[PDB]
């Protein structure tokens, strides 16, 4: 505490208003937590368990990101499901049908069908998300396609920065496509892209490791990574955002520009201390 | 908001939690016993404060093979901080301490306070904030606060010594003589 | 170089100081007694193992109004590298946490050791670094290890209950249970 | 602890080897901090009072950074010297001529004059740098020149951004000129071109804040920064390296090749675990 002799209003007021912006912080801090509270309080291992009883085959991918955040029920991406399902017929609105039909047979729990996946609501409430899968492997999504990208490397790659971020990866990409999704659908990222967006964007990060710091830094970064294809490190393509063409063109320039305005939205909020307009931004 | 305040017995811990008391806060104290050679005079310091401003201290208690006397003691304030949260229920909300400019100890730079922030932000997503709301100030700026605070400077004690009368010689004496303090 | 470990009575940090030592560290030992459940058995599977070893163990104590059971305590692991620096003596060379991966809780993550190692180098302009060997190990390859370290696993303790038979649903119960401990 | 049942030779070896690096980052540290035991003991209030009793006048600005580390006693930079002494004759080596002089008088301490400063050596071993200034303010530096920064504003950004590194801004720069000191004359870059960049470094500084972490990164950060004329915030010059002509030249291509090769040599060295390679570094 000693200066050894080394040696208002302006500084008083600076003072109160630093406070106010470090309690808001807290403030919103809470609110990131209540959004999170069913995934961070998911029974993980109830999960696991559940999966190897009503299991045409399960897929070898660990996953078991199936909690909703924000009210948003639902599932575009790798980071909403619990396990993928491959379908063994040899023949995507169809192989969800058939995962659904054999599943509640064996099942204990009512079983049923949404836009992307199959969702098991067992006795106790607790709804399992499984995303059906063909060999060829290859997951859904654009309806009725199935998509490029390659479900092995996500999942790889979702669940090692996800432990290099102490598990708050997940959280902060589900808090990302719950801000998105209040945008217009024609306006909005897929969800295979926005988590390969949060792999580029975490992959290197150097800030606090908490939702409420990284969910600016999502944003703010990939409103610039969007401009270019996406690619890992080595720089070959990860496939998965070739609907949007080639770098700088006019669909990722609109893209930027609404990933940026959420950003300054995110920032703004902040700024006036509006705990309604943090809320607005997920509904 | 609820702030815990590290309180010391001097005027800058003082003047953090009159602050945080005027902006409307619910305040609580907390103040470590660690075997320094000032904690009678410290402790005596806090319970007049705290007293007087209204507010409760959780006291915490350390003990380890030491001989802790004046000047820098490597790890002190991150201790405090860390002390402030695990023993002293400081899961929530904000916690003060009352570091501040001029000092000689990288514990009480800038560098220190942003590192603290992320280990106190990290370990609660947030929920909890390290604060020092005289990170940049002077003791001559914090003197000044305190006498507009209404507390009496003979409540308060910072010789690092531990005797009575003060020692007149280590970092927080010196700061009270170029005060006339 | 010397290395102050961080024994908790587990396998876990006993393999970190078998490590450091088969290193050709000069090793001692850091348990801290801040009122747990287990700091009876745990103290005793310390002193057992640390007399193994040939290690001297400085124990370190903390009090404050608190019930600490089983599950997470916020702040601890953060609070016991700060106690081992501050009170401790840990001021230069590696201070030894024994976390490991697989655990529900931040402070076992690869960020909260990346924290660490940023405050202890910046308290001491890098003559202290925090180090945890088996960060990316889960227990059946520290289980592998201990088996190969020539130490007892009956001298080992890891229930977050206290209790004598262990409680056998706490975290670390069900990490034995799951290996057959 | 405790994962609640959520479940080598290589490992161990990958282990032993971290280990190994830990160690070597540490006696790297007490290297650091043995060359920079004079600049972090020196009595600072003594300094300044020392200054009060010698003292044609001395500027306003705040500097005592006098302290020589690694053995390098030079003194090219405003981070190198104690106070500025404007000459008040309104007539560079003749100006420190005339502080020479009058010193001697008022001085209890025997006063010397070098190749840019005066130095003051009192009875007890203290050197007290004196940087001879005009009035127009200059400092000199290219012999019998001045140099044509502004030294005002160079001493309120080093002691600012000293201050947001807890002081050891100061420090880094100290060891980096000392690093650039080993090298040929012609191939080092100016004193005051190191300062700034190091606040160009620093401003924005997000890594460890140890003079070990420290000093990698500026050099990392000027084998870029040197290829483009220095600016402040604003963009408005800060006129100290004109010398180097215009962006991308071939001098300073020349000095980013340097930069670039004593960064990889601390980087080899470190990987090395070489203590002998980076005392060779020092001289
Ligand atoms: N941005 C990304 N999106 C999807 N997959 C990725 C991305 N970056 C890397 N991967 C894949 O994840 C795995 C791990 O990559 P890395 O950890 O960067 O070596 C590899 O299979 C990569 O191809
Ligand atoms: N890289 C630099 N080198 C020298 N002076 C600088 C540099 N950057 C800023 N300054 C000056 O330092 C003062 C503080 O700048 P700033 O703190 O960046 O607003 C101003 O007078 C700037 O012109
Ligand atoms: N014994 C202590 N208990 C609690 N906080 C303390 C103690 N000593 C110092 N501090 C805190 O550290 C600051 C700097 O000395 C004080 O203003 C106070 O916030
Ligand atoms: N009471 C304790 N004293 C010292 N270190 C501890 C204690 N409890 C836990 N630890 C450390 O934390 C790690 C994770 O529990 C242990 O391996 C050990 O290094
Ligand atoms: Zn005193
Ligand atoms: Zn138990």
């Amino acid at each position: 505490g000693g200066s050894g002799g080394s040696f208002i209003s302006r500084q008083v007021r600076d003072a109160e208003k630093k406070l106010g912006d470090e309690a808001f912080g807290a403030k919103i801090a809470d609110l990131f937590t209540g959004l999170l509270g069913d995934y961070n309080n998911r029974d993980t291992s109830l999960v696991r368990q559940r999966i190897d009883d009503m299991l045409v085959a399960e897929g070898e991918l660990d996953l078991v990101f199936g909690g909703s955040v924000a009210k948003r029920t639902y599932v575009d991406g790798l980071s909403d499901v619990d396990c993928l399902v491959i379908v063994n017929d040899t023949a995507p609105h169809a192989a969800r049908d058939l995962v659904a039909k054999e599943l509640a047979a064996k099942l204990k729990a009512e079983v049923s069908a949404g836009k992307l996946a199959v969702t098991v609501r067992y006795g106790d409430g607790m709804e399992i998300q499984l995303l059906p899968a063909v060999r060829t492997v290859k997951i859904p999504s654009v309806d009725g396609r199935w998509s490029e990208i390659d479900p092995g490397k996500f999942q790889q790659a979702l669940t090692k920065y996800n432990k290099a971020c102490a598990g708050k990866l997940v959280p902060a990409v589900k808090l990302a496509k719950a801000v998105i999704a209040q945008l217009p659908d024609a306006h909005q990222l897929s969800g295979y892209h926005i988590e390969s967006l949060a792999i580029d964007a975490f992959r290197n990060y150097t800030g606090t490791m908490t939702p409420a710091a990284m969910l600016p830094h999502f944003f703010e970064h990939a409103k610039e990574r969007v401009l270019r294809p996406m690619t890992d490190r080595t720089g070959q393509s990860v496939h998965v955002d070739g609907y949007m063409g080639d770098a700088h063109s006019d669909a990722r320039k609109t893209a930027s520009h609404l990933l940026g305005r959420l950003a300054k939205r995110m920032a703004n909020a902040t700024a006036a201390r509006s705990l309604p307009q943090w809320e607005d931004l997920f509904g | 908001a609820e702030a815990a305040v590290l309180l010391s017995g001097g005027m800058d811990s003082a003047a953090c939690a009159h602050m945080l008391l005027r902006k409307g806060y619910r305040v609580r104290g907390l103040f470590i016993d660690f075997g320094q050679a000032a904690v009678a005079p410290e402790a005596t310091a806090v319970s007049t404060l705290a007293n007087i401003l209204g507010i409760a201290v959780t006291t915490i208690s350390a003990s380890a093979p030491n001989r802790f006397g004046s000047g820098e003691l490597v790890g002190r304030n991150a201790f405090l901080v860390m002390s402030g949260i695990f023993l002293g229920g400081a899961h929530s909300g904000l916690i003060a301490i009352g570091i501040h400019a001029g000092t000689p100890y990288y514990d009480c730079s800038p560098p220190f306070l942003s590192r603290m922030k992320q280990v106190a932000q990290e370990h609660t997503s947030g929920r909890l904030d390290v604060v020092a709301p005289l990170l940049d100030w002077h003791k001559p700026d914090i003197y000044s606060y305190f006498q507009r605070s209404g507390l009496p400077i003979e409540a308060t004690y910072s010789c690092e010594s531990g005797t009575i009368p003060p020692c007149g010689s280590c970092a927080s004496c010196r700061d009270r003589r170029a005060l006339g303090c």
